[PDB]
């Protein structure tokens, strides 16, 4: 979950309905979200499943988290680049290959290209497709 | 007969309307003929001949043609589902059917034992 | 009492039994009795009718699974989403046949995961293929939508590392271990499990009719009592 | 379960609502406005007659006797011909549909933690040296020392001792019972949660600690789950028999006792305007 | 298949289009199996064929002049067809069927 | 008028009630009003369930079969010309 | 009785014959020629 932080920087001040406060991280995405802004990089709020994860690996393990949220946006493939003749990840995936890299946690998919690059881990869920329609308007009301 | 639902069912339910309707000559403090006059409304004889005596009787009265009917709607609906779920026997799909592709005990079938039936069951794996 | 009669005519019809009219012909009261059965077989009959309509009353086929022929057969009614083009859209490459469906949601492919579901709310479009734990949760806490179909293609999440890094084994550990600990089955209850979710338009379409007669009752009785009045 | 699982759902209708007050209301209100019509002592009468041609035909009143009252009773009777038949609708629909509910719908449940003290005593279904018993026993040993009295030798035999009566519930794997319980012996049996794991991890190929083999295998692997074999795989080879394909005396309790609580209330209205 | 424009200008190159369907999936099967290579080619000179002034024009003249082996597509059995090539074993129904609105 | 009375409830008992006389005297009278009336109820319901269940049927209809027909033999006359749309150069 | 359900494995009869005889080709012209100029039409209609 991606919320606009606090004014003063300090976003904070949540609860659950069980007295337990939200743990919650900072992160410095594009703040401006739409492309071809000048990029501020302002720091905001992120909370959610993978946060809550990262949270009791890192207290599990012994490291500390700089989360930083993906810049361009798409999940990541690979594509062929633009008047050349070789081709590169994109996306998400892209910050994987360079400087930043780390130890990304997201709702990612196991797959076999993504996987000949990179390395997985055992999934921490299970999932299909499910293709998805709207509801359909029940017009059968007996109104004649 | 008014076998689907329970046999005493229907006992228990002109019981509790026997009941009811002997409480309901008890409150008036012609009871053959209120019990005869109750009996037809209940059978839609309309007889007419009910005398009440307080408004607290015609009121029970009418809760009683209420249920009466709401348990005429419920044993039409009953009679009109058992209607809709004729043949209860369901017909076999061709081979594909899992319930004959597994063999059970209660199913049996076989072709000839010298036949064309013979070399396409034998040759497919 | 040929008024009070067509009154009883009009009246036996629905039951009233108001016995307002005794032909003095035979073959008249014959006839009536004739009628009036007739009558109770056409009002049965149309009870059996309303019955069945709303027994049968199911108008909706949508599309379950990829499978089925109206979903492989594209078509221009309306067009399919395909959720920024990853992921989902390198197993579509992969297959042949979803090789061919694709021309349809190649040139139509979104850049963000809620522009589509943003897009489906404005009724521009109903498709979404999508990781069915994301499309659950919308249905559940937008009670305005429903997921319909068979899974296909699963393949669970996980954690990604790069090539070879030292943190893989005790990070694959620990997500074992907490599977086993009961610790993701809380987590996975305290984030998403719960998420908000005789027709009354029946009796509101009969019933204003009936206020409309109970309101058009007082003009009809003034009409009437000024024609007596007035003759 | 032993026997068949039916809900007659005697309360589910959406009555007794803000709908249902509204039609009071609306009844009260006609039934004013016929009186008033008819007098234009008799208002009881009127509302029994309408409230018998709402409810049944055989209510004898001579309070509403005219033309526009002839008029209002006859729109009435369509009315209440309309609602009942819209009722009997209704209840076909909801014959069509069904209603079951979970037997306990939980793991960690209150049965399986002091069974002892819950009705008689429940019984515990695994099997010894499994990977379900060792998982069990590490998370929380009390339901593992109860469980030692009942530890079957296999599958079948448990099984088969189930559908005796003795035990009660069975603890296992997750595909394994489902392909059981899928093609089972008349589709009697069913899990107690309606499709739900509490462990999941999937199986696997335990190759040797550092052989030199995991990649291919990994990597041939995820290309079968890629190119939808094995969605045909496990269509040929792991189906159900049925899975997915699918007025009594116990049906008016409820209502019985609404009548019989409404007389009551009838006789302490008709006790009250006694003493008055 | 054989691309020929109009008039004069009908002198065309072998344009290279591909084709499938019902059929190419039987000969791509009876290639794998019976173990032959083929050379696969549209005709336009006439359609599925009929006998006019003692010839034989389309699918069946390309097999009756040694121009070809095969003429899979849909054919269909006859009479006066098999009394000049060879068919196989049927491998659809076909008869002579009428569709009215 | 004793025959008519009965002819005339013994039709209304079938049909609906709504036809009310003093014909019927005596318990036994009563008792076979009844009766008849829970008999006609329960003809009724099954009338109507069966009337229900009737709607899950739809039959077709194809007239003719085959080229052998009145239409198709005879070329001309009838009264609308026909049409015998067919592709040449084939095998049909 | 009844002959519910649908159809697989359709492959017709034939008239059989040794792998050289002298009849072969005639007889499958003459069972097509009879077959189209309306003969098993015919037959099916007056036997079964």
């Amino acid at each position: 979950y991606v919320k606009p932080t606090l004014s003063d920087g300090t976003c904070k001040e949540e609860f659950t309905v069980n007295g337990d406060p939200v743990k919650k991280v900072i992160c410095t995405g594009p703040n401006d979200t739409s492309p071809g802004s000048p990029r501020h990089t302002v720091p905001q709020c992120c909370y959610g499943f993978c946060i809550d994860l990262l949270i009791k690996l890192a207290r599990t393990m012994n490291f500390t988290y700089e989360v930083h949220l993906v810049a361009d946006g798409k999940f990541g493939t690979q594509e062929r680049v633009n008047n050349s003749n070789k081709k590169e990840w994109n996306g998400m995936m892209g910050e994987l290959l360079s400087g930043q890299a780390d130890m990304i946690v997201a709702p990612l998919t196991i797959n076999n290209e993504r996987a000949q690059y990179i390395e997985f881990s055992k999934p921490f869920k299970y999932q299909g497709l499910t293709i998805l329609v709207k509801k359909e308007i029940p017009r059968s009301t007996l109104d004649s | 007969f008014m076998q689907p639902f329970q046999s005493t069912l229907w006992l228990l339910v002109g019981l509790s309307v026997h009941v009811v309707a002997v409480m309901l000559y008890l409150l008036d403090r012609t009871l053959s003929s209120a019990m005869w006059f109750s009996w037809g409304v209940l059978l839609n004889s309309g007889i007419g001949e009910g005398a009440p005596r307080s408004f607290s009787a015609r009121i029970l009265g009418m809760v009683w043609a209420g249920f009466a009917m709401i348990i005429v709607a419920s044993y039409t609906a009953n009679l009109a589902a058992f209607l809709v779920l004729d043949r209860p026997e369901e017909r076999i799909t061709g081979i594909n059917d899992p319930r004959l592709r597994n063999p059970s005990d209660k199913f049996i079938y076989a072709t000839v034992k010298q036949s064309s039936v013979d070399i396409y069951f034998r040759r497919q794996v | 009492t040929l008024s009070s009669a067509m009154w009883f005519s009009w009246g036996v019809l629905l039951n009233s039994g108001i016995g307002e009219g005794a032909p003095r012909s035979f073959s008249a009261r014959i006839l009536g009795m004739v009628w009036a059965g007739f009558a109770m077989i056409i009002v049965a009959s149309y009870t059996a009718n309303l019955a069945a309509f709303l027994v049968l009353d199911r108008p909706e086929e949508r599309i379950t699974g990829i499978n089925d022929p109206r979903l492989r057969n594209p078509s221009d009614k309306f067009i399919y989403a395909t959720v920024k083009q990853s992921s989902v859209d390198i197993y579509f490459r992969r297959q042949v046949e979803l090789s061919t469906m694709y021309r349809h949601m190649e040139k139509h492919n979104y850049e963000s995961a809620a522009e589509a579901i943003q897009a489906v709310r404005d009724n521009k479009l109903h498709a979404f293929i999508w990781d069915s734990a994301v499309l659950e949760f919308e249905a559940s806490q937008k009670c305005d939508l429903v997921t319909t179909g068979e899974l296909f293609f699963r393949s669970g999440f996980g954690i990604g590392m790069r090539k070879d890094s030292p943190w893989k084994q005790n990070v694959s550990l620990s997500i074992l271990k907490s599977h086993e600990n009961g610790f993701m089955e809380d987590l996975d209850k305290t984030w998403v499990r719960y998420q908000e979710c005789l027709t009354f338009e029946n009796m509101a379409g009969v019933f204003m009719l009936v206020a409309g007669g109970i309101v058009a009752g007082i003009f009809l009785i003034f009409i009437e009592i000024a024609y007596k009045r007035h003759k | 379960r032993s026997n068949g699982t039916v809900s007659p759902s005697a309360f589910l209708e959406p009555f007794s609502a803000s709908v249902w007050v509204m039609m009071f209301v609306m009844l009260l209100i006609v039934s004013a406005i016929a009186v008033f019509v008819f007098e234009y002592f008799t208002i009881g009468k009127a509302i029994w007659l309408l409230w018998g041609l709402v409810f049944n035909n055989s209510v004898p009143v001579q309070n509403p006797k005219g033309t526009t009252s002839k008029i209002m009773v006859s729109v009435w009777a369509f009315f209440a011909v309309i609602f009942l038949a819209s009722y009997t609708a209704n209840l076909a629909a909801f014959m069509i549909q069904e209603e079951f509910v979970d037997q306990v719908t939980g793991l960690s449940d209150k049965k399986f933690q002091r069974p002892h003290d819950y009705s008689p005593p429940f019984r515990f279904g695994t099997v010894p040296n499994g990977s379900t018993e060792r998982n069990i026993r590490n998370n929380y040993p009390y339901m593992h020392q109860y469980m030692t009295k009942f530890n079957q030798k296999g599958v079948e035999d448990a099984l088969v001792s189930l559908k005796t009566g003795k035990l009660d519930a069975f603890i296992y794997d997750a595909a394994v019972l489902n392909y059981k319980a899928g093609r089972d012996e008349g589709c009697k049996l069913v899990t107690i949660g309606s499709g739900y794991i509490f462990a999941t991890t999937g199986y696997g190929i335990a190759l040797q600690k550092g052989s030199p083999w995991k990649r291919q295998i990994d990597l041939a692997l995820l290309q079968f789950v890629g190119d939808g074999e094995m969605e045909e795989l496990e269509t040929l080879w792991l189906t159900g028999i049925c899975h997915n394909e699918k007025l009594d005396i116990d049906n008016m309790a409820g209502v019985f006792y609404m009548l019989a609580a409404a007389m009551a209330l009838s006789l302490i209205t008709f006790i009250w305007e006694h003493l008055f | 298949k054989f691309v020929k424009i109009n008039n004069s200008t009908n002198e065309g190159m072998n344009v290279k289009k591909c084709c499938k369907g019902f059929c190419i999936d039987i000969l791509k099967k009876l290639s794998r199996t019976v173990k032959f290579t083929y050379d696969l080619y549209l005709v336009t000179n006439g359609k599925h064929g009929k006998k006019v002034n003692n010839v034989w024009n389309g699918m069946i003249g390309e097999v009756v002049y040694q121009r070809a082996v095969m003429a899979v597509g849909s054919l269909t059995i006859n009479e006066e067809r098999s009394e000049v090539v060879d068919f196989s074993v049927p491998f659809v129904e076909t008869g002579i069927s009428v569709m009215v609105s």
